[PDB]
């Protein structure tokens, strides 16, 4: 059995599972790696995940610009294709939220 | 409960056809969905498969819920 | 290429893919009446 | 090859060559041990590797890594027909094409890596108690899954 | 009241009581043991 | 006669040699048609009785080779 | 030793009796089908308490895929980490 | 008609979909008996007086039968043995129907005392006013082809293709995956998901 | 051997040759292979480039573009139908492969329900 510091084990886990952990450029994932990192190695012992009722129940965690009233339980980032260009929801806006306290 | 390890799996896995493709059904997001993702682990366990395969055959085999009449060459 | 060994990240130092498919399954007329039989 | 005919030794040395290379140039396979073509004017041809007791052994089957083995069976014959011709290839290539379509029905009836037959266990492997190591334990299919999977396989 | 006579196979077959009761689980393991 | 002793395996691929009464050209017989020249020496006790005598001059003496055929 | 039980080979390959066969596999896919996208449904949102019990797992230490040889209980620091993770509000 | 009587009388209680196994050594005595009658005793009316099982047991599937017919008289005697199961079915759902009540009673009974005997037993359907059987033959019983039951006294001796669910892949054509009632994927399905369904 | 594989096998290989031939680049490559299976002194070394010119071969080495040997099997996979068919000869051999065949199939009235529909 080995184990590893917190720090490398923040850079094995590297983004995370996050739901648009691919789309992402290389430097907004580095630097979103390194502060959830920062933040689950320093924090530790203390750092809750925020109320769900806050921003999860009403579906901020991921929000889609096609799919504003979440009919697709939140898999509209796999389920609805890209907009073409000048069609109605283009450019198409995606936002993923992590909150913690 | 079987399949909450490979769904995880499934869940936190970096798709590299978006790292590895570089520039008719152009851009990095119709480009990405015409095959398979790269998932570094996929497949199955063969003893995951091998349980829940004997728990349905179990079930339909022998409960005979829906077609009675499929005891009939029994 | 070896993938999953070297690169994939920043440092500073059409169709688908899940396409659903079908089987053709142009049965009979006595054939279906014996599924129609035994389904049941 | 004063008993060897020309094009037999052309033929297995084609064989064996893309054996060699593919296994060479594919990823974490196995180091090839000796590369004979007729070795004392005894009609066979093979292209051995070194059985490491380290890494795989059996730990984990990746999907890449399976891939890589069936590329591997089939670079044989796939030489054959891209230096000879599609009507000069002969049946040598027979075990790798047998072993590489073992290889596809593992991934798609007992590893559940085909997107439409999904996770069913359709397929086990078994070690006999002489012929072959080991046999399967089939399940038996309907005709509509067959072809599916078979569409896999193909 | 002759709630017989339109008992079907086919398109389900039902009593006159609208379903026995709901099912409680408390855990999978619980269920097991 | 120094003679390989797969020299039935290596008849396919030569070219440009004769056994027996038979000779073989610039093109050698592949598997197939080497394997495929087998049958002619099972059907041709049945022929000859068809070709000299007729369908009722079949015997029993050329019927062995016809179920390997 | 032939096969007897030929029955239908215009539009499908059936012998005499698979007809427990189609049902059969269309509940098994089903049903495997469903319970994966329960699955699937209930961990797409606890990403981030998987992160962090993934975070909090690697440093506690694991059987690293080494082969230096010849986990369905979860032992008590690791079972006092989870359901502190899976406390919420 | 008694061996298919319980699991006749569950599923008209407790549901077609909540039915346990535990009636499926009854329903195979149920089939033995109509197998027994049909290809064994010869009361087959198509059937007839022939001998056609061979029991062979001797002792991987484990078949203790054994047929040596051709298959459309398999297929004959086997339809002979389905209508045979299927008119037993018909008449214990049609005494269980028309016993309602004094199945109810019984059942509380059962459950309250956990065991009862014989007198118990005849005194409560005697109570709740129980229907009997004038013959112990299920001749005219069966399924209609429609569905419904025979002898109950009537014979006698697009999908929603709305905003966000249709703004998602193909949708409108035939390489789309089945859709529910409200739009939403059959069995919840998503694009993203690592199987593909069959179109239905 | 045309007796001996059969005129469909015969026919469905001459249309191979003619699309073959059709092609002069194709039809270069086989004659200098068929030339280096026969040997002799007129054999020409090694066949040429099997259809991937150094144009395509300096494409991807380890240098310029490369990454796409590097994607899984399915990414190779050049051939997909979403209405798989009930027989295997239609999921093996191609449109015109069956309807030159399939009068050699051991079927009943499914060889007139195969592919090339009259």
């Amino acid at each position: 059995t080995e184990s590893y510091p917190a720090a490398v084990a923040n850079d094995i886990i590297g983004m995370g599972s996050w739901r648009l952990k691919d789309d992402v450029d290389p430097v907004i994932e580095f630097l979103v790696a390194r502060l959830e990192g920062c933040w689950r190695e320093i924090l530790d012992t203390d750092l809750c995940l925020y109320p769900r009722e806050k921003w999860k129940e009403q579906g901020w965690d991921l929000v889609d610009s096609m799919d504003p009233h979440q009919e697709l339980e939140g898999f509209s980032y796999a389920d609805i294709p890209d907009p073409a260009k000048g069609e109605a929801g283009y450019p198409r806006l995606q936002l993923e939220n992590r909150v913690y306290c | 409960l079987i399949f909450g390890g490979k769904i995880s799996q499934l869940l936190s896995s970096k798709n590299l056809v978006k790292s590895l493709k570089q520039a008719t059904h152009l851009l990095p997001k119709a480009l990405s969905v015409l095959a398979k993702p790269m998932i570094f682990s996929d497949g199955y366990n063969n003893q995951n498969l091998k349980t829940a395969t004997t728990l349905l055959l179990s079930f339909i085999h022998k409960r005979y819920l829906y077609r009675k009449n499929l005891i009939v060459p029994k | 290429p070896d993938p999953y060994t070297t690169g994939f990240g920043w440092d500073p130092d059409g169709w688908h893919w899940n396409m659903p498919f079908s089987v053709k399954t142009e049965l009979p007329d006595w054939y279906k009446k014996e599924v129609e039989r035994y389904s049941y | 090859p004063d008993p060897i005919p020309p094009q037999l030794r052309r033929a297995v040395s084609v064989y064996e060559a893309g054996k060699a290379l593919l296994a060479y140039i594919t990823p974490d396979y196995e180091e090839i041990a000796r590369v004979s073509v007729c070795p004392l004017n005894v009609l066979t041809g093979f292209t051995l590797f070194v059985e490491d007791e380290d890494k795989n052994v059996n730990a984990i089957l990746t999907r890449s890594e399976l891939e890589g083995r069936m590329v591997v069976h089939l670079a044989g014959r796939c030489a054959e027909k891209l230096v000879m011709g599609e009507g000069q290839m002969t049946g040598m290539g027979s075990p790798d094409l047998f072993h590489a379509n073992l290889i596809a029905r593992e991934m798609i009836m007992s590893m559940g890596m085909g997107r439409r037959t999904g996770p069913i266990d359709l397929l086990r492997v078994a070690a006999t108690s002489d012929g072959d190591p080991f046999y399967y334990h089939t399940t038996d299919m309907s005709t509509e899954q067959a072809r599916v999977a078979l569409a896999e396989v193909v | 009241s002759n709630w017989w006579a339109s008992i079907n196979r086919k398109t389900g077959i039902r009593g006159p009581d609208p379903a026995p009761a709901e099912e409680h689980t408390n855990g999978p393991a619980r269920d097991i043991i | 006669m120094d003679m390989h002793p797969e020299e039935t395996e290596l008849m396919g691929w030569r070219t440009n040699f004769k056994t027996n009464a038979a000779v073989v050209g610039d093109e050698p017989l592949g598997e197939f048609a080497h394997v495929a020249g087998l049958l002619v020496p099972l059907y041709a006790g049945r022929a000859a009785e068809v070709a000299l005598f007729g369908k009722d001059g079949a015997s029993l003496a050329t019927a062995q080779p016809l179920a390997d055929c | 030793p032939k096969r007897r039980r030929w029955l239908l080979n215009n539009g499908s390959w059936n012998f005499w009796f698979n007809f427990d066969k189609l049902y059969s596999e269309e509940i098994v896919t089903t049903w495997i089908l469903e319970s994966l996208i329960q699955t699937y449904k209930y961990l797409h949102k606890n990403t981030e308490l998987l992160d962090f019990v993934t975070n909090k797992f690697i440093t506690l230490g694991y059987i690293a895929p080494e082969n230096a040889n010849l986990q369905s209980e979860l032992l008590s620091t690791k079972e006092i980490i989870l359901t502190n993770s899976f406390k919420r509000f | 008609v008694v061996h298919l009587a319980g699991r006749c009388a569950e599923k008209l209680v407790m549901g077609e979909g909540q039915m346990t196994g535990m009636g499926s050594p009854d329903l195979f005595h149920a089939n033995l008996i109509a197998r027994e009658m049909i290809m064994s005793m010869g009361m087959g009316r198509r059937t007839g007086p022939i001998d056609l099982l061979r029991v062979a047991a001797t002792s991987d599937p484990f078949y203790y039968h054994t047929t040596d017919m051709s298959t459309e008289q398999a297929r004959v005697a086997l339809a002979e043995v389905v209508e045979l199961l299927d008119a037993a079915e018909a008449k214990a759902m049609y005494g269980l129907a028309i016993n309602w009540r004094a199945l109810q009673a019984l059942t509380q009974a059962l459950l309250d005392r956990g065991t009862i005997t014989g007198k118990e037993v005849a005194h409560i359907l005697e109570s709740n006013g129980v229907i009997h059987f004038p013959d112990p033959y299920t001749t005219g019983f069966g399924w209609d082809p429609d569905g419904s039951l025979r002898y109950p006294f009537k014979p006698d001796t697009t999908p929603d293709l709305s905003g966000a669910r249709g703004k998602t892949w193909f949708a409108g054509t035939a390489y789309d995956a089945p859709r529910n009632a409200d739009g939403t994927f059959k069995h919840g399905w998503h694009w993203n998901m690592p199987f593909s369904v069959k179109t239905e | 051997v045309v007796d001996l594989i059969g005129r469909n096998t015969a026919v469905e290989a001459a249309e191979r040759v003619r699309d073959a031939l059709l092609h002069p680049e194709t039809r270069e490559r086989l004659l200098a292979m068929r030339r280096w299976v026969e040997g002799g002194p007129g054999a020409p070394e090694f066949p040429p480039s099997p259809l991937s010119p150094e144009q395509t071969a300096a494409m991807s080495p380890s240098g310029p573009l490369y990454g796409n040997l590097a994607l899984n099997l399915d990414w190779w996979r050049r051939r997909q139908d979403n209405v798989i068919s009930w027989s295997a000869m239609e999921i093996l051999m191609s449109r015109r492969q069956v309807d030159l065949y399939k009068q050699d199939a051991d079927m009943t009235e499914g060889a007139i329900a195969k592919l090339g529909t009259p």
